[PDB]
């Protein structure tokens, strides 16, 4: 019956699940467990560069908290 | 300094212009012009002109060279002079381009009249008789 | 950089897959044995080009909407669209859209 | 040795791939074509076997000759056969294509389509039923399964 | 006796004209055809499982 | 079925159409003259199939 | 004056010389004109972006638009010329002589 | 009156696409001049700070210029909150 | 790990195309009171693999007189454009976060016609050249209205960023705000991919088929993102991914439904359809959507 179309469709769904999900996980893996920082407009880029400089390990996602203010 | 990527792109642009300037097999001249247009749009995009580079890539390549090939088918140092400041919370290119409607009223009027007259002229010329 | 890596990967994958598809059946031995120039199509191409130019003019509209001069911007956008419609109408009434 | 095992397995894979998707071009010459259109009909459903409906000559695998071949038509059929990519198989459907049939003793009928192109399967009938043509198609699939090209190339 | 197949005159009142305009602009008969096809999707097919099932015959 | 069609066109419009037939000419009418009436009956099944 | 501007001007000069050689195929003349236009667009865009002339960002687009319209006109003319001879050969236009 | 109505009725039949398009275009031209919210859009655009507000040097003769953002004087955005 | 991301975006798309065909055959069969392939594999699941293996082992017919160059580049360009057109799509996070994503997408779609033109010209046949010219004319004609509808819809978004489209549709779908533009957009996407009712026209042939079907799936995904906005929660993007994929599948099945439900247009009929029904309404709705935010003081934020 018509549900015999469901298997192949399901396969397609799986094939369409992989890309987006993958991106998210990679964005969590390369950005220290947080969302990848988006930078348009050249002000967010300056914020990211300042974060990288004050990080000390040349990685922007490493966040310095209030414990670093002495 | 990536081996003067801008200089490399400019050299490729000049090479393509020389290649299609000999005009061999005008379809191949058109293809060389397509490659040169891609290289030039790449130069503009690398410089920071995202909207203008995309405007080249869309208008020029996808409309004008497409119509050219269609009609033919019917027949037989850098990185230094740049700035140091920031642009704010927008892109200056987009603001300057969008100012066409608030600042460039005269430009819009003359361009629209020219385009309408161009449509009329094309119809009159291709009427035939 | 990242966009160039992506474009290079896409082009390389397409080229490699096309080449292997074109060369896999080429290892096994086998037998191995005008003028008319219709004008209406050219008019279609030219009309597309002109309307494409007018869309190129219309494109900066999303950013044109934040200027504090909303009346002038609206007037010019409507003027451009009205002249686009007028071009369409003139091509229509001159039997330029017929087959 | 392993050399014969690998070629045997690859040959099995290629045979399965080729016989599990047969894309036929059909010459609807005469009445037999009607029964052809009844094997693509819902009851028999050629498509469910991997046999696509009305493939183009440039990407067709099997040629079905369904009807009488006349002298005026033989060059066109031969030209279409020459165009087909290999591997190509020809199926003779009905008495008219098999041996001329009811028009065997005629001045304008080719006495069998195998005078022009080689034929792999002969389906008898006037016309063969859609079930009979399906049986012929499955027999052609079995014949494809029996063939062995990589083994012959290895032993040669 | 004979019938006419295409000898009808559409009404030219405002309501009928508006109905025809709604048909033209909103593609109602196209949706009707889509619905007919969709209804056909959900009913049992007529395909038999050859060669395990055979078509009916006669003596 | 099988049909050959030779047509001249000026642009999109058809200026002249000319069908070439006989690609399914089997000579039924001549074959009927060699059969009895009962023997000639099955040809009419094949005429308009 | 940097080297990229020199390269773009060299491309413009090469396209102009190719337009002025005139081997055949008036379509090639139109192609050379469009190449010169592309060079002009690229270099004007670079100059305007480099100096942050915010308003002058209107100028490239406009140029493009206008020049593309010219191309259309030119194409139309070419067609009519071909409509007389069947080919776009340059030497076919020898009826007028100085 | 009658001729215009008959023309509109004859256009609504056999040509509804053009009638709808012309109606939409005319409405788009006419309505913004009559709407009261266009000034609200202008004011919203005016209140979006894209640039840093450069302070003014005080001279003792600007009672309408605040000394602190929390000070009562200066433009207010309560109307925008109410929207 | 950017190469891994590129590959994980590139391979599943091709697999989804390969099985899209199985679904396409099966949906049409069950809509025609029959079945699709159900012999090759448990439910026809091995049918795409058999098709691919057969097509890659069949001899190629090089025209023996054609320009081998363009004959090779044309599938290269088709596949490259089809795969590149997926990179800025946010699902919910794009592979490449573009400021002007929609312009990049439009430019690639504009490039798409070079493959058709080159394939027609290199075929070394007058009839194939005429067919290619007809296809190119139809494609450019409908891409004009695609662009106009796209900018009219984006006027409600505030920018050309594709991710912002998620924020714009956080409370309501854009289909409710503008359904007529959505209807015209759907028909124009049908006419762009040469799909019925507008389908007027071994290795390289398979390449072209995969490019076209990837274009179909992508167009439906773009339509789902543009007009049927799924809610995204930043702490679990999987919900948005599932919603987006389900809507894309629904739109693709609707495409197959339309293919199975209708006759086909003539060339002049679809040309007239566009140039005399879609363009005037598109221009009128463009004026309406320009003026509406100013009328209602509802201009989107970003500038
Ligand atoms: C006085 C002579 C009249 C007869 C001669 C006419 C000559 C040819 C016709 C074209 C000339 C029209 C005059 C328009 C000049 C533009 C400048 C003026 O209009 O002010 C503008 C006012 O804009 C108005 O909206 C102009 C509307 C008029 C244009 C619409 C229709 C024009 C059609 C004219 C002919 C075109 C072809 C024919 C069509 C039928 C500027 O706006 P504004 O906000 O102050 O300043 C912006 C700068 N800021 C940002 C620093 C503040
Ligand atoms: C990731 C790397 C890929 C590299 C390239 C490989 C491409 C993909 C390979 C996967 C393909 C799967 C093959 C599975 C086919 C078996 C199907 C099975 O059902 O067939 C049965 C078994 O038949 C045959 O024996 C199957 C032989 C198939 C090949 C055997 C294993 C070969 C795998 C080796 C592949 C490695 C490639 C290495 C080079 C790259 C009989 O069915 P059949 O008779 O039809 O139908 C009868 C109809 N009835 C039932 C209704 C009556
Ligand atoms: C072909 C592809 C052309 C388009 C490629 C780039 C598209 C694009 O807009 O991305 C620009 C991208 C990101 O910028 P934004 O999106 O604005 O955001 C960054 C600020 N946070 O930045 C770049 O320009 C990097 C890429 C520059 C390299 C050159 C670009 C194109 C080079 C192509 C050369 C090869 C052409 C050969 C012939 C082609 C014929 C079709
Ligand atoms: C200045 C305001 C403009 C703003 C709106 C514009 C938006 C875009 C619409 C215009 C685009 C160009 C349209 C050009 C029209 C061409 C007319 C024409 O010549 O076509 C006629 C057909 O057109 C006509 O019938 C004549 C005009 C009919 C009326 C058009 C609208 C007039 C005003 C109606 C709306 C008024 C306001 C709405 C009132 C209704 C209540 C809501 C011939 O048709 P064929 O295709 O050749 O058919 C041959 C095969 N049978
Ligand atoms: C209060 C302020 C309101 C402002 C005004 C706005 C109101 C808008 C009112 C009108 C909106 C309607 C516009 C929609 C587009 C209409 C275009 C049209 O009518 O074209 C048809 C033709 O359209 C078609 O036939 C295309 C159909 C092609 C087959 C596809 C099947 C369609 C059904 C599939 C479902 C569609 C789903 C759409 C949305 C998808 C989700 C994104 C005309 O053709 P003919 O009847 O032959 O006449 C021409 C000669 N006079
Ligand atoms: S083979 Fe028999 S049934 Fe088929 S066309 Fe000939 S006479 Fe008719």
């Amino acid at each position: 019956m018509w549900f015999e179309i469901l298997p192949g469709i399901a396969v397609m769904a799986a094939c369409l699940f992989i890309p987006g999900m993958a991106t998210a996980h990679i964005h969590k893996f390369t950005n220290g467990g947080k969302e990848k920082r988006v930078a348009h407009f050249s002000y967010q880029w300056n914020l990211m560069e300042r974060d990288r400089r004050i990080s000390g390990v040349n990685r922007y996602h490493v966040t310095k908290g209030l414990e670093n203010i002495d | 300094m990536t081996m003067y990527i801008a200089f490399i792109l400019s050299t490729i642009f000049v090479i393509g212009f020389v290649g299609f300037s000999s005009k061999p097999s005008p379809i191949y001249g058109g293809l060389g012009l397509i490659v040169s247009g891609g290289v030039g749009c790449g130069i503009v995009l690398n410089f920071g002109g995202s909207f203008l580079g995309l405007m080249v890539f869309l208008i020029y390549l996808g409309g004008m060279l497409v119509v050219f090939g269609y009609t033919t088918a019917m027949a037989t140092g850098d990185w230094v002079i740049y700035d140091t400041g920031d642009s704010g919370f927008f892109s200056e290119e987009a603001m300057g381009i969008a100012a066409l409607y608030s600042y460039g009223t005269w430009l819009v009027i003359v361009t629209g009249w020219s385009l309408l007259i161009g449509v009329v002229v094309i119809m009159e010329i291709t009427r035939g008789n | 950089m990242n966009i160039m890596l992506t474009l290079l990967t896409n082009v390389t994958l397409a080229s490699l897959l096309v080449l292997i598809a074109f060369w896999l059946p080429q290892l096994n031995a086998y037998s191995e044995k005008r003028l008319p120039f219709s004008m209406k199509f050219f008019l279609v191409a030219i009309t597309f080009l002109l309307f494409d130019l007018e869309i190129a003019l219309l494109l900066p509209l999303p950013w044109a909407s934040q200027t504090n001069n909303l009346k002038t911007m609206l007037t010019m956008a409507l003027f451009l669209l009205i002249l686009l419609a007028a071009s369409l109408a003139y091509e229509w009434t001159q039997k330029g859209l017929e087959w | 040795s392993r050399g014969e095992y690998v070629v045997a397995k690859l040959d099995d894979l290629v045979n399965w791939a080729r016989r599990s998707s047969l894309w036929p071009m059909t010459f609807g010459l005469a009445c037999c074509a009607v029964e052809m259109m009844h094997m693509a009909a819902p009851r028999y459903d050629m498509d469910r076997f991997g046999v696509v409906f009305r493939a183009s000559p440039r990407q067709s695998d099997v040629m079905i000759v369904a009807g009488t071949l006349t002298n005026k038509m033989a060059p066109a059929l031969r030209k279409v056969y020459d165009q087909m990519p290999e591997p190509r198989y020809v199926v003779s459907m009905g008495s008219c294509a098999n041996g001329g049939g009811y028009y065997h003793y005629s001045y304008s009928v080719v006495r069998g389509c195998d005078r022009i192109v080689p034929v792999d399967i002969y389906v008898p009938g006037c016309p063969p039923t859609a079930e009979a043509l399906l049986y012929g198609i499955l027999q052609l699939q079995r014949k494809i399964k029996r063939e062995k090209r990589l083994r012959i190339w290895y032993r040669r | 006796t004979y019938k006419f197949v295409n000898m009808r005159e559409p009404s030219m009142d405002m309501k009928s004209v508006t109905d025809r305009a709604a048909q033209t602009l909103l593609w109602t008969e196209l949706v009707r055809g889509l619905g007919m096809t969709l209804s056909y999707l959900f009913r049992e097919p007529a395909t038999i499982n050859y060669p395990f099932e055979k078509g009916p015959l006669s003596p | 079925g099988v049909l050959r069609l030779v047509m001249e066109l000026s642009g999109e419009m058809v200026r002249k159409c000319d069908p070439h037939i006989g690609l399914l000419h089997r000579g039924t009418e001549k074959l009927i003259e060699y059969k009895t009436y009962l023997q000639a009956l099955p040809y009419f099944d094949r005429l308009d199939y | 004056m940097p080297l990229v501007y020199m390269n773009i001007i060299m491309a413009f000069a090469i396209a102009l010389a190719g337009l002025l050689m005139y081997r055949s195929h008036l379509m090639s003349s139109l192609l050379c004109l469009e190449g010169m236009m592309l060079s002009l667009f690229i270099m004007s865009t670079l100059i305007i972006l480099n100096t942050h002339f915010t308003l002058a960002n209107m100028m490239p687009i406009i140029l493009l638009v206008f020049a593309a319209c010219e191309a259309a006109l030119g194409l139309s003319l070419l067609v009519m010329v071909s409509n007389t001879y069947g080919t776009d050969y340059v030497q076919n236009l020898n009826l007028l002589q100085c | 009156a009658g001729r215009i109505a008959s023309f509109l009725k004859n256009a609504w039949a056999k040509e509804p696409v053009l009638v709808a398009s012309f109606a939409i275009g005319g409405l788009a031209i006419i309505l913004p001049s009559l709407s009261p919210y266009t000034n609200y859009a202008i004011r919203i655009n005016r209140a979006t700070p894209y640039n840093y507000p450069v302070p003014l040097r005080d001279d003792g003769n600007m009672p309408d210029v605040p000394s602190h953002p929390q000070d009562p004087q200066g433009p207010s955005l309560e109307w925008l909150k109410n929207l | 790990m950017f190469m891994i991301n590129i590959l994980s975006l590139i391979i599943p798309i091709l697999l989804a195309v390969a099985f899209l065909t199985l679904v396409e055959r099966k949906v049409l069969g069950y809509m025609q009171l029959r079945k699709g392939p159900n012999v090759v594999g448990p439910y026809g699941l091995l049918q795409p693999i058999a098709d691919a293996l057969k097509l890659f082992t069949k001899e190629p017919l090089r025209p023996a007189t054609s320009s081998i160059s363009m004959f090779i580049i044309a599938p290269i360009l088709a596949l490259s454009l089809a795969l590149t057109m997926w990179v800025p799509l946010p699902m919910p996070y794009p592979l490449i976060n573009m400021n002007l994503g929609v312009l990049f997408m439009l430019a690639m779609s504009s490039l798409a016609v070079y493959s058709i033109l080159w394939s027609g010209w290199a075929s070394n046949s007058k009839y194939a050249l005429i067919g290619a010219l007809r296809a190119v004319a139809q494609t450019i004609s409908y891409e004009v209205t695609l662009a106009i509808i796209l900018l009219s819809v984006l006027l409600m978004n505030g920018s050309y960023t594709l991710s912002t489209l998620i924020t714009t549709q956080e409370h309501i779908w854009m289909i409710f705000t503008s359904w007529p533009l959505a209807m015209m957009w759907f028909i124009s996407t049908l006419a762009e991919t040469n799909r019925a009712p507008f389908d007027l026209t071994a290795g390289p042939f398979a390449m072209f088929f995969m490019a076209e079907y990837a274009n179909i799936i992508m167009m439906n995904a773009f339509t789902a993102i543009l007009f049927l906005g799924a809610s995204h929660d930043p702490h679990t993007p999987e919900l948005y991914t599932i919603n987006f994929v389900l809507k894309t599948l629904a739109l693709t099945i609707t495409f197959l439904w339309i293919r199975a439900s209708y006759p086909r247009f003539r060339y002049d009929q679809l040309m007239h359809l566009l140039w005399k029904s879609f363009l005037p309404l598109t221009l009128a709705l463009c004026m309406w959507h320009i003026s509406l935010p100013i009328m209602t003081a509802s201009i989107p934020p970003q500038s």
